[PDB]
């Protein structure tokens, strides 16, 4: 591979490196490997980042996957929609995956449990005959006694 | 049996009817149920 | 189903050319494109009309 | 008689080729359009239909009547049905059309138009007859009928203009260029190797001096000379559909004059 | 010396045939059979062909006026192609076709026939162009059970 | 359905007439006017005679939409003098030309045989 | 409830935001509207009109709640309306109401349109809306919705009408362009040889709705009055919008007129194709969105429409089988290509059968052998592909649009002309389904190219059976692959939308879940919203050491580095000052930092990179705005700069709060900004390359900042639901290398699964 | 019923590509040909290179030759039939052999500076049209508003919307609630 | 629980949904025949008058603004820039 | 009111590439080492050969409507074959210590290069060129 590098100068010049590419994947074990540089190692097992270097540098793969997958067909789309997902996904600490009367199983759960129902989302303010506290309903409107 | 295409399920159809070859087409028809 | 009446296209009556078209083939033995331009039919619109003309009625006349 | 000059190179009772010389291509162009779309003319419109055992349903046929081209020379005479003070329509506004047949024969029995009767008074205004112009003079082949079968009908006629449904126009193509050569460069020519090969010549060009190759661009020249040709369906014959024509642009150039003065 | 239009064609390297085809455009079935040159064509077109054409409103029997069904849709003035296959001739299409040869002009020419739409000849419709027959039948039974 | 009947394509509903004259707010001395029930046949013809006669400044039509016989004429004159005297000067030199050319053919007709 | 649905359409005679609605589809929906003194009137004659006639109404309602039926009324000709009744009328001309095409992936799939009644029975649309709604007129339906009270009409006008809607989140940039039709022939039109004549120029000028009357002078005189295709376009680009672009070798002269420019509202050199026109990263539509609003930006699609299908529709343009003919010396060229194509292949073939060819490290032999007749094949494609390009011409018209940008690319070109190349299922030429064979027709072990799937052939000259054949097998395995990527795509659609539908960016510019959580301690890492972000290019990051002193250092004690006396009014002055130099050397320190600081953030040396506020474009403007000589010295001092751009830094806020903590957090958030923003606004370049005035500079400081400031993010904004919609819309146009790729991949990546199809470690 | 074309009725020609009727043009409006030929329908030429349907550009001579002359034409599947040889018959009558025509300008006269690929091509009407499509419920005595729609709307923000949308006309009784045990057992 | 009018930390510019809900809710108030404030030079819209009303600055309301943990800041519309 | 430059040049070249009505001149001052001329000309209203020459003066007179020829008809503030009005963008390309000054006649370009009219042309648009064979 060809790798921009800033040169003695100051501009950035192509400088080829050789790469080795891998089927199948051992990091912890692989990296410990003499001559290689085991701060630039990847892998496409974001699995396998979050197991050996941790949740923020799982979370910094898991982005440049999703980025990849989108940039290979061709297509762009702005950072931080990706960076909104893959947050989701990292922020217990773990990757988490993001894949008339029915249903009362869950309201016996409810109680039992003693669930709090923050009420912000669109249907449970719909069977309340409320907005919903997004958009246009996350502020309130009031009459304005203080003016002339 | 006949009238349902009760058998194996959609194994008897009406027979379309709208242009002439849209007929010849049907009776030569095959269906696959369920590797490549 | 039956001669149309006109080209679609044109408004050339063609409706009034068919038994002589049918005639010019069989009683006086002429190529297609011979015959149609005898009955005057000589844009390709018009022509189209006579040559794939395809008289159904003649086989729903079949039935009683 | 100075302005737009005429030139007649053929015609027939059916078709007239001219050359308009000096006149713009609008009102050429104009004159092209009038043709095809607004001269008054002759066309059933209304079709009762009595008995049809016949192979083809009604509004098929009646379609087809609308389009039988029908006598049309005395069509000033003939008020609009909308302008009458009839109720619904009557001599002045209107003729009515017979049409009956049976299958009389073993074998099958043709319905031409010639078979139409006139039903209806025309105070010898030359309308309303069925056009006529094959050998046998059967004119428009209707309807198709087997031993057995039968159709009996009513038409009622009114005058109307293409743009209005198209029955009611009188013409049928009508030729129309201009610049054979191309040297007015209103076109520009698509080809592979050479344009002047791969194009065919205009009839048209024989008529027109070709430019020669030294000659710079005419950058003044219009475009002053068309070469027309007006191919009638009959219901009028041609001369007059063009004088109609020209007649019929000048009438509503003049209800806008009049609607000036109303102003 | 072959003729620089035709197709190339990678000759008989074969002295052990056993049989010839008949002809190879019978590995076609019935609905492609009525494309006219779909070895001209890019394979999935020819595949959406043999999906509409199952749509197109055509003649399909000679004896509709007597029959009951649901729907039917009869064009009035039915066209055989002037583009035609040699199949056609066992499907019959020529004889009970599916449409009519319509002048068609490939043009930009207003901007209302953009994104897979069509300017149509409005006179030539007042003359016949496309029109139809639809016919639909309705049924019902007596008294039953009671 | 929803197709408006054909006859609205040559003849005025209740209320509507021939031309509306309208004054151009942009420049001077110009004018617009909407002619109902025509179309291009007239349009391009008035239009293109208004050019013929140096007084005018400008002149120009359109249809707004194929849907509706109407057009919009727009032109502009020469200080002094009105548009609307354009417009007769220049429909008065269309009938004036046709006129001449229905006798020029008329002519040429009998000059004929067949 | 109150909505309808039928077939589009599309009309080169509406608005960008307008729908056309049928006439009979406005009388069935309706609107109650109350009486007041500023419609009784109105309202009285819609009543009198009733429910057949449009503008009619279907009921009136009384004080009472009670309903009073129009059409069955033995009163209906005769009510006597009050104030504070309601009328539901029938919807007419300028009513909002909602569009969608479904599926309904990404929001711009249902956008507020104005009403327009039209006659007959198809919905209409302007060709523009297309694409966001991914949509076209062969019989696809859409779904209009009306709102039900004021309020209602507000939302969507105020924010999902079509006009907001251009300039999108998802990528930052515009999401309707120009198309077909009016692209084919902006292109045509703004060619150097296009002239229009002075009947055809008034009737453009006058078909641009809001031409003020002055007819432009022609850029002939002479011999005759010729105005240029440029000429009459820029009638319709409004004034104030500057725009240039430089494509391969562009220059101020093009020899080739290409890239653009284009000064206060006037093209001067450039064709105008999907670049300028279409929906790119600053093109004009983005400019003039941003420079003159959204209501200015929505006229000017149906302004360049109207003139420029007005100008297409008398010029003409086609294409037929012509153009698909290349050359009988091109073809032979062709032939030969892919005769030597086949030679390659042979010997490689020869070459393996002796036990010749070496695989090279785990490849097998066959997978060896495959692999490089397959490149010898495909390059054989291309270069066919090229031959046939290159030989046709400029008035070839599958040519002319794909030079345009509007239908069309190489491709094509190359497989109808050309040759239409290897087929292939699942990646290997076909394969022996007979016993060592994959036709009867052939004999056994034959690894050729017409064996294997080579389709030598163009369609032009047609396929032959055994080609045929394998182009369907080829065939079969997209529109399989198709839809098994339409099914997969929607679920992974319908579940990020769930994942993430509650997550909304709060008063404290914090973006949390339906818990309180927070996911983001600031939106986006820099408190943007993604429509107001713009790709620039940050200059102190590229460049050599040298190159970067010239340009960025002042040394004012030394008379070789100083700034030139012409630059600048107190240039003489100032030789030689040391306390000027002390703060040009703290300016220059922190220009050598942010040097340092962004190669560290950007490994890779890219310089350019999305950021709020255009400051070129800003530039550019008080450029023109203040008619600036390049030839007089500027007014501006040392300091009225380096502390100007100083305190304009303290003024770009994100956040608020009064302790030091979310001042760290104001401060990092506004980083990268601040570094273009010194790199752009340094002294010398100031004074040297952009020759401000003082009353300029001061412009371009006080607009920096209202466009900064206008483009951070608004809470109450869901982007969560924008967030999984901007990921999974263009997921769906993914209907299409030897890693899992594309859709399985990404399934792959948001099950977080344990077992991945193509494991690897990539080792430095 | 008799059914007229409209606009909204679709119509394909056999190479797999379909439209609808977007309008149409009486005869006088439309381009012609000097012999004072029209046409009958008018495509797009944006629809033809990608789909790469060269098939429809070779019927379209083929059939040009074939009402010239009188004679079917020859479109079968794997023959000798060539372009070059269509096209060699069409120029022998008369014709520019790649099918272009000069055209002009309905509207104006004018003609065209480009020219025009003209010619008969088969076209299918297609059943299934704009009237059986039309409806249009709104209430007196797809078409919805689902989960996806939702989420349009909530991207936008637009909470009004969504609540009178998604509503019940199940009217807002009303009700007392204890502020401590929020129930509705309060006594009023 | 209220935030005093000094240390606000929010913006103190209008979002596009305060701007959408108070053009409509003021609208919904001027379609049924309430008072209005400022000069109608004309307009019959509703909307339209609450724009102008939003232009000149005449729509008492105040915009209560939450924050996560439950705490709010009162914005009056006066006070709110608009752009 | 005024006229600018005026000088006359030697014809180089005349490339058409690609177009048909429009080529490039590139020409000489006959006079100076050191003007040159590189335009776009319309040449089917205006030819020109290799080697031809030229009287070439931008002006900049004799912004309101346009009207047709009639004050063209006795009012010609031309003398000339040949007059384009356009707009100058200049860049100033100040290159060695010669000018170089841009237009662009709705998008039919030109440059001059030179020295000694720095303090003549026009910063601005209002620019007319002019030609006689
Ligand atoms: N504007 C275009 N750009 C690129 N490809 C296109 C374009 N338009 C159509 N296609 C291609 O055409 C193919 C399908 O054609 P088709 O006409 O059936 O599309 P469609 O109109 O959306 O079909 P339908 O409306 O029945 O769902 C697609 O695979 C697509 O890639
Ligand atoms: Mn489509
Ligand atoms: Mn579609
Ligand atoms: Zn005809
Ligand atoms: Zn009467």
């Amino acid at each position: 591979y060809d790798r921009k590098v800033p040169s003695p100068t100051g501009e950035y010049v192509k400088e080829p490196e050789w790469v080795l590419e891998t089927d199948g994947v051992n990091l912890s074990e692989v990296m410990t490997v003499p001559g290689i540089d085991p701060t630039r190692i990847y892998t496409n097992s974001f699995i396998d980042i979050m197991e050996v270097l941790g949740i923020e540098a799982g979370r910094a793969a898991l982005y440049k996957e999703v980025y990849n997958v989108i940039a290979s067909d061709g297509s762009y789309v702005n950072y931080r929609h990706m960076a909104l997902l893959v947050d989701v996904m990292t922020t217990q600490g773990g990757l988490t995956s993001v894949t008339f009367e029915e249903t009362v199983e869950i309201l016996f759960e409810a109680g039992a449990s003693a669930e709090l129902d923050d009420c912000r989302g669109v249907s449970e303010n719909v069977i309340l005959g409320q907005m919903a506290p997004i958009g246009t309903g996350a502020f309130d409107v009031m009459i304005d006694e203080e003016s002339l | 049996a006949l009238a349902t295409g009760n058998w194996g399920a959609g194994v008897s159809q009406v027979l379309n009817r709208y242009t002439y070859s849209s007929t010849l087409s049907h009776l030569r028809r095959t269906n696959t149920p369920i590797a490549k | 189903m039956i001669v149309p009446v006109r080209c679609f296209s044109c408004g050339k009556v063609v409706g009034d050319k068919w038994e002589s078209y049918l005639n010019l083939l069989q009683e006086d033995e002429l190529d297609e494109g011979t015959a149609l331009s005898r009955l005057g039919l000589k844009r390709y619109c018009c022509r189209r009309m006579i040559l794939t003309h395809v008289d159904l009625i003649e086989k729903f006349l079949r039935y009683n | 008689e100075e302005g737009p000059q005429v030139k007649i190179r053929e015609a027939s009772k059916d078709n007239v080729d001219f050359i308009l010389s000096n006149v713009d291509l609008a009102m050429a162009n104009s004159l092209r359009r009038v043709m095809i779309a607004e001269i008054p003319t002759l066309a059933i419109d209304s079709v009762e239909v009595e008995t049809n055992t016949t192979v083809l349903a009604d509004e098929f046929i009646a379609h087809r009547l609308g389009l039988i081209p029908l006598q049309s020379m005395d069509i000033e005479q003939l008020e609009y049905s909308r302008d009458c003070f009839c109720e619904d329509h009557c001599d002045k506004c209107s003729v009515v059309l017979t049409l009956q047949a049976f299958g009389e024969s073993e074998s099958t029995t043709n319905v031409y138009s010639k078979d139409l009767v006139i039903v209806s008074n025309l105070m010898g205004r030359n309308i309303g007859h069925p056009i006529i112009q094959d050998k046998e003079g059967n004119g428009v082949l209707i309807c198709k009928l087997r031993k057995g079968q039968e159709l009996k009908l009513t038409c009622v006629a009114k005058k109307g203009i293409a743009k209005e449904h198209a029955k009611w126009g009188p013409a049928a193509a009508i030729e129309f260029e201009y610049d054979p050569w191309n040297k007015l460069k209103h076109t520009d020519y698509w080809y592979e190797q050479d344009s002047a090969k791969e194009w065919p010549q205009s009839k048209n060009c024989e008529y027109e001096d070709p430019p020669n190759e030294g000659d710079p661009f005419d950058y003044k020249a219009q475009a002053d000379t068309f070469y027309m040709n007006v191919e009638s369906v009959g219901s009028i014959p041609v001369d007059q559909v063009v004088v109609r024509g020209i007649d019929t642009l000048q009438k509503k150039v003049a209800s806008i004059l009049l609607a000036l003065t109303q102003m | 010396d072959v003729d620089p239009a035709k197709r190339i064609r990678v000759s008989h390297h074969a002295t052990t045939f056993t049989h010839c085809e008949i002809h190879p455009s019978m590995i076609l079935g019935v609905a492609a059979s009525i494309i006219p040159f779909p070895d001209h064509n890019q394979s999935p077109r020819n595949t959406y062909q043999s999906a509409m054409g199952k749509q197109a409103m055509g003649v399909f029997l000679t004896n509709y006026n007597v029959r009951m069904d649901t729907m039917a849709n009869i064009l009035y003035y039915p066209q055989k192609p002037l583009g035609t296959t040699r199949a056609m001739e066992y499907l019959k299409f020529r004889e009970l076709p599916a449409g009519q040869n319509a002048i068609v002009a490939i043009a930009c020419y207003s901007g209302y026939n953009q994104e897979d739409s069509m300017i149509m000849n409005q006179s030539s419709i007042d003359r016949g162009l496309f029109r139809s027959l639809f016919f639909r039948s309705y049924m019902d039974q007596e008294k039953k059970y009671g | 359905m929803n197709a408006p009947d054909r006859f609205e394509l040559f003849l005025l509903g209740e209320g509507e007439s021939k031309l509306k004259i309208d004054p151009d707010t942009k420049a001077p001395n110009a004018v617009v006017i909407t002619f109902e029930k025509e179309d291009h046949t007239l349009g391009n013809l008035i239009r293109a005679e208004l050019l013929n006669d140096r007084k005018v400044l400008f002149a120009a039509y359109k249809v707004e939409h194929p849907f509706f016989a109407r057009f919009k004429l727009r032109i502009q004159t020469t200080e002094g003098y009105d548009p609307k005297d354009a417009l007769k000067n220049a429909c008065n030199s269309i009938i004036n030309k046709l006129g001449a050319l229905k006798t020029n053919f008329e002519t040429e007709w009998n000059l004929q045989t067949l | 409830d109150f909505s309808a649905r039928t077939v589009i359409s599309g009309d080169p005679n509406l608005e960008l935001d307008q729908v056309g609605v049928p006439k009979s589809i406005a009388k069935t929906l309706t609107y109650p509207e109350v009486v007041t003194p500023y419609n009784i009137d109105r309202l009285t004659q819609l009543v009198r009109n009733g429910p057949n006639e449009h503008p009619g109404a279907k009921y009136v309602i009384r004080d009472s709640g009670d309903r009073i039926d129009l059409r069955y009324s033995k009163r209906a000709g005769d009510i006597q309306l009050q104030y504070g009744w309601k009328v539901e009328r029938h919807i007419m001309d300028n009513d909002p109401v909602l569009f969608n095409r479904q599926p309904s992936l990404h929001k711009m799939s249902m956008m507020a349109h104005r009403v327009k009644v039209i006659p007959y029975s198809t919905f209409r649309l302007n060709l523009s809306v297309t694409s966001p709604y991914n949509a076209d007129f062969d019989g696809d339906e859409m779904n209009l919705h009306v709102p039900q009270s004021e309020e209602t009409r507000a939302e969507l006008s105020q924010l999902c009408a079509v006009p907001l809607q251009i300039v999108s989140p998802q990528s930052n940039k515009p999401c309707m362009g120009i198309v077909q039709d009016t692209l084919c022939g902006i292109r045509k039109l703004t060619l150097r040889d296009t002239f229009i004549e002075l009947d055809q120029v008034l009737n453009m000028l006058y078909w641009v709705p809001d031409w003020d009357g002055v007819i432009p002078t022609p850029a002939i005189i002479k011999p005759k009055p010729l105005w240029s295709g440029k000429q009459i376009l820029s009638v319709a680009i409004p004034n104030g919008i500057h725009l240039q672009r430089f494509d391969e070798g562009t220059t101020l002269l093009s020899p080739k007129d290409n890239g653009m420019l284009i000064i206060d509202g006037q093209i001067i050199f450039g064709v105008v194709e999907k670049k300028t026109v279409g929906s790119s990263n600053g093109g004009l539509i983005h400019v003039v969105t941003r420079e003159k609003g959204p209501q200015v930006c929505a006229k000017l699609f149906g302004n360049i429409q109207k003139v420029v299908n007005f100008w297409l529709l008398h010029n003409g343009f086609s294409t037929g089988i012509g153009d698909t003919i290349a050359d009988g010396p091109t073809m032979r060229e062709i032939t030969e290509t892919i005769a030597e194509a086949k030679k390659k292949v042979l010997d490689v073939t020869k070459e393996a059968q002796a036990n010749l060819l070496t695989a090279k490290h785990g490849m097998t032999l066959r997978e060896s052998f495959e692999d490089n007749v397959v490149r010898f094949l495909n390059e054989a494609r291309d270069k066919a592909g090229r031959l046939a390009e290159v030989n046709l011409k400029d008035l070839n018209n599958v040519k002319q649009m794909v030079m345009a940008g509007s239908k069309g690319s190489f491709i094509n070109i190359a497989q109808m002309s050309a040759c239409v190349g290897q087929q292939s299922v699942e990646g290997k030429r076909i394969a022996f389904g007979f016993v060592d064979r994959t036709l009867p027709h052939f004999s056994k072990d034959d690894y050729s190219p017409e064996s294997k799937g080579f389709v030598e052939n163009s369609y032009l000259r047609g396929l032959t059976p055994q080609e045929f054949f394998f182009h369907a097998m080829g065939g079969r395995e997209g529109l399989i692959d198709t839809a098994v990527k339409t099914a997969e795509t929607g679920y992974i659609q319908r579940r990020l939308v769930k994942a993430l539908e509650d997550i909304m960016v709060h008063y404290d510019n914090t973006t949390r879940n339906s818990l309180g959580n927070v996911i983001q301690f600031i939106y986006g890492e820099d408190g943007m919203d993604a429509a107001h972000i713009e790709k620039q290019s940050l200059d102190t990051i590229g460049g050599s050491d040298a190159a970067f002193e010239k340009r960025y250092r002042v040394d004012l004690l030394n008379t070789d580095h100083t700034l030139d006396p012409s630059l600048l009014e107190s240039g003489s002055e100032i030789l030689g000052d040391l306390k000027l130099q002390v703060l040009l050397d703290e300016e220059y320190k922190q220009l050598v930092k942010d040097r340092k600081f962004l190669r560290e953030v950007f490994v890779d040396g890219e310089a350019n990179w999305p950021l709020p506020v255009n400051i070129r474009r800003i530039i550019q403007n008080a450029q023109q705005t203040f008619h600036i000589d390049h030839t007089k010295p500027s007014d501006l001092t040392i300091k009225d700069i380096v502390l100007g751009v100083k305190d304009l830094q303290e003024n770009l806020l994100v956040l608020r709060g009064k302790n030091e903590i979310i001042q760290n957090a104001q401060r990092d958030a506004v980083t990268l900004f601040c570094c273009l923003l010194r790199s752009r606004l340094a002294t010398r370049r100031v004074l040297q390359e952009y020759r401000l005035t003082k009353q300029a500079f001061d412009w371009v400081l006080s607009n920096i900042e209202a466009q900064f400031l206008r483009s951070v993010v608004h809470p109450g904004e869901m982007v969560g639901v924008l967030a999984a919609q901007s990921i999974g819309e263009p997921a769906t146009q993914m209907t299409l290398k030897k890693v899992t790729s594309g859709v399985p991949r990404l399934k792959e990546i948001l099950n977080v699964a344990k077992n991945m199809k193509t494991p690897s470690l990539t080792v430095y | 019923t008799t059914k007229i074309p409209q606009i909204g009725d679709k119509f394909a020609s056999r190479h797999g590509q379909k439209g609808t009727i977007g309008i149409t043009y009486r005869r006088e409006d439309m381009p012609f040909t000097a012999e004072g030929i029209v046409p009958d329908l008018i495509i797009n030429p944006h629809a033809i290179p990608s789909r790469m349907t060269v098939a429809h550009l070779i019927e379209c001579l083929l059939s040009k030759v074939a009402a010239l002359s009188g004679n079917e034409g020859d479109a079968s599947p794997f023959t000798d039939i060539t372009v070059e040889g269509i096209s060699k018959l069409l120029r022998e009558h008369g014709y520019q052999s790649r099918g272009f025509e000069v055209m002009y300008n309905g509207h104006t006269g004018k003609k065209l500076m480009a020219q025009i690929f003209f010619g008969p091509t088969y076209y299918q009407r297609l059943r299934h049209m704009v009237d059986d499509k039309i409806h249009a419920r709104a209430r007196g005595p797809g078409l919805r508003f689902g989960e996806m729609e939702r989420d349009c709307m909530i991207a936008h923000g637009a909470a009004s919307f969504l609540k009178e949308r998604l509503m019940e006309a199940s009217d807002a009784f009303r009700v007392h609630i204890c502020g401590i045990c929020g129930l509705m057992t309060v006594i009023a | 629980k209220a935030i005093p009018k000094d240390q606000r930390a929010t913006t103190p510019y209008m979002t596009k949904y305060e701007r959408a809900r108070i053009l409509g809710t003021r609208a919904l108030q001027i379609s049924m025949n309430a008072p209005v404030f400022v000069d109608l030079e004309g307009e019959t819209d509703p909307l339209r008058i609450a724009m102008k009303e939003l232009a000149e600055k005449k729509i008492p309301l105040v915009i209560r603004r939450y924050l996560p943990d439950g705490s709010f800041e009162d914005w009056s519309v006066e006070e709110l820039i608009v752009d | 009111s005024n006229t600018l430059f005026d000088d006359i040049f030697q014809v180089s070249e005349v490339d058409p590439g690609r177009y048909n009505k429009v080529c490039r001149i590139e020409a000489a001052s006959t006079t100076q080492d050191q003007c040159k001329l590189t335009l776009d000309i319309n040449v089917e209203l205006f030819p020109v050969a290799a080697q031809d020459s030229l009287t070439v003066t931008i002006a900049s007179s004799l912004t309101r409507s346009w009207r047709p020829p009639q004050a063209g008809d006795r009012s010609l503030a031309d003398d000339y074959d040949y007059v384009m009005y356009g707009t100058a963008y200049k860049f100033e390309e100040v290159s060695k210590d010669l000018i170089a000054v841009y237009y662009s006649f709705g998008g039919l370009l030109m440059r001059l290069e030179g020295n000694y009219r720095n303090l003549n042309n026009l910063k601005q648009e209002n620019a007319y060129l002019l030609i006689r064979r």
